[PDB]
RNA sequence: GGGGCCUGACUGCGAGGCCUGCAAGCCGAGCAGGGGCGAAAGCCGGGCCUAGUGAACCGGUGGUCCCGUGUGGAAGGGCCA
RNA sequence: CUGGUGUUGGCUCUUGGUCGCGCCUGCGUAGGAUAGGUGGGAGCCUGUGAACCCCCGCCUCCGGGUGGGGGGGAGGCGCCG
RNA sequence: CGGGGGGAACCUGGGGAACUGAAACAUCUCAGUACCCAGAGGAGAGGAAAGAGAAAUCGACUCCCUGAGUAGCGGCGAGCG
RNA sequence: GCCCGGAUAGCUCAGUCGGUAGAGCAGGGGAUUGAAAAUCCCCGUGUCCUUGGUUCGAUUCCGAGUCCGGGCACCA
């Protein structure tokens, strides 16, 4: 159709409009990675910074990079997630005005994305 | 600017129902012609009552019925009718029924509230509901002699 | 005039004309070129409403209009007739 | 007039005078700090000198041992530039 | 004179702004081809019914992209290069 | 049952100047004064804290003495307080 | 003092919707009328003020500095 069902089934345990924690979703991410291989859970968050800002991530203000497999224990995802948050909060440009980290999603290699508050 | 209706108006209706109109609509059209009343907390409680008096008090003419079925229901009538086998020499109206039912036992029934159409007359055997809404099918036997 | 319920009536006010960037920012300060006396009327209107065998009109302030109705209601429970539309009014508190 | 280094077109003061109704204007040796040129003696607190200027008030900025309306902090002031 | 409001209400037609979301969008040399950036990236995709053909709306760099639909039948497709 | 009209000042409320001062003048001052109107009474007003303001404080209101020409307000002027 | 807009041929004016910088008119020639052109043809010349950094560098995109263009105010 638009997507394959292998994905259509994961849309059953991910409220379309709800913020999850790094413990409420870190374990719900290890269950939405239904592939025949060990995937890589990654996190995507939009940064409130200026793109073309030479002295201040692609060229639109998006962050990527993977951090964990699709099996890693609850203490390897819930713990390695915060290890990426502070990896950013340690490089926030001087004039980076605006919520430095507005949106934040946590999606794997083939599974959907779960909006989560990197502060709980 | 809340208001309590009357005639079920489109987009907002079913009397008693409360709705948020614009002051103008209410003051200049609704109340003038009497399509509703101001949602004053003086009729907002006055409707609280209008709503209980029927709701609770209703448990009787549609709730006490249970007392009216337990006594009957598992009961059996059987009434003396002048007949001739499979054909009575007259008939028994619902009115004919309770007529003696209020002497054979002491049970009160409203004929106009029974359920058979034509006046018995025939025979074989009878058994039919009383009324109304959550009803109770009674059991009556057409006798002999 | 005056409000037949709120009691509100016209009052005196000054029309102060000022010029100059405030001190609240910019500089030097505001300046009064001139002051004048002027009135401030009540936004009163009129509200006609049946109430028994008459219509009776109410010249009342804007932010009070509603009370007028909460009065044709409290009225209900009381007997008022005879050629007394002025009195009807009279009676309603 | 020409050239080599330089920034004293210093900060904190200022004995003692000139001028003078007031308040302004003017000259200033010398001490302290930290400097520049000189081998040193020394000179340097702009310009051979006398014009190129504007009290207060109200505000604008940059600082800052200060005040900050019950207390903390702010708001808003003061002081210095 | 005038904008916003109060007095000031029904019913429609028509458009602007904004955030939600759902969708496609993108066509310069090279190249299967109409490639938006960056990451994940060997598994996906089809009786949760794909390969092929006709119909059919929209877009047009007239090249395709792509959706509704009927049809159909066990195969599409990516890496490597 | 009452009211209405009057009363030298005094009193509360609703309205409310200009001269003058600022050695001109508009903010400011005179001044909520003069005056007009309504009302009250031998007084009138006010009155038992949604107060004051820095004190483990006080405790209706009104009047006098201080506080005090203080705190402040002010074309930071005249002046007000 | 703040918010805005910008020179590129002699003047005037557009810009991968980042790489391919091009018009009117002026000027040269030829075409040119009785007369000068209105008609007719074909081209010259460069960071697109320009500091940059993103990108493959940039004319175009961001730090953005200089000048000019229009705006809204203030003046103790
Ligand atoms: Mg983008
Ligand atoms: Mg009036
Ligand atoms: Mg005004
Ligand atoms: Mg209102
Ligand atoms: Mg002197
Ligand atoms: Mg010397
Ligand atoms: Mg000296
Ligand atoms: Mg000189
Ligand atoms: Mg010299
Ligand atoms: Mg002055
Ligand atoms: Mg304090
Ligand atoms: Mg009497
Ligand atoms: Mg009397
Ligand atoms: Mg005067
Ligand atoms: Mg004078
Ligand atoms: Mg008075
Ligand atoms: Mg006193
Ligand atoms: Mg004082
Ligand atoms: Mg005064
Ligand atoms: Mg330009
Ligand atoms: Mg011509």
């Amino acid at each position: 159709p638009k997507h394959g069902k292998r994905y259509r089934a994961l849309l059953e345990k991910v409220d379309p409009n709800k913020v999850y924690t790094i413990d409420e979703a870190a374990r719900l991410v290890k269950e939405l990675a239904t592939a025949k291989f060990d995937e890589t859970v990654e996190v995507h968050a939009k940064l409130g910074i200026d793109p073309r800002r030479s002295d201040q991530n692609d060229k639109t203000g998006a962050i990527h990079a993977p951090v964990g497999k699709a099996s890693f224990p609850p203490e390897k995802l819930a713990d390695n997630i915060r290890a990426f948050i502070r990896a950013l909060e340690a490089h926030k440009p001087e004039g980076a005005k605006g919520t430095f980290l507005r949106s934040v999603y946590v999606t794997t290699t083939m599974g959907p994305s779960v909006r989560i508050n990197p502060h709980s | 600017m809340k208001v309590i209706l009357l005639e079920p108006l489109e987009n907002l209706g079913d009397v008693g129902q409360v709705v948020d109109v614009k002051p103008g609509y209410a003051r200049n059209y609704l109340l003038p012609r009497g399509l509703a009343v101001l949602a004053t907390e003086s009729n907002l409680k006055a409707l609280e009552a209008r709503i209980r008096a029927q709701a609770k008090r209703l448990a009787e003419r549609k709730a006490e019925a249970e007392r009216l079925k337990e006594i009957l229901e598992n009961l059996t009538l059987t009434i003396p009718v002048r007949a001739g086998e499979t054909k009575i020499y007259g008939s028994v109206t619902a009115k004919d029924i309770a007529e003696a039912l209020s002497r054979q036992h002491g049970v009160t029934i409203d004929p106009k509230r029974l359920a058979l159409e034509k006046p018995i007359k025939e025979l074989g055997e009878y058994v039919l509901t009383y009324k109304p809404h959550p009803e109770v099918p009674i059991q009556l036997k057409v006798s002999v002699v | 005039k005056v409000c037949e319920i709120s009691g509100k009536r016209p009052i005196v006010a000054n029309s102060i004309q000022r010029r100059g960037k405030a001190k609240r920012e910019g500089g030097v300060g505001k300046k009064t070129t001139g002051i004048s006396k002027r009135r401030q009327y009540p936004n009163l209107q009129k509200v006609r409403v049946r109430v028994a065998g008459q219509e009776i009109t109410f010249r009342v302030a804007a932010s009070h209009i509603p009370k007028v109705y909460e009065l044709v209601e409290r009225a209900k429970g009381l007997k008022l007739e005879g050629l007394s539309p002025k009195e009807i009014k009279k009676e309603l508190l």
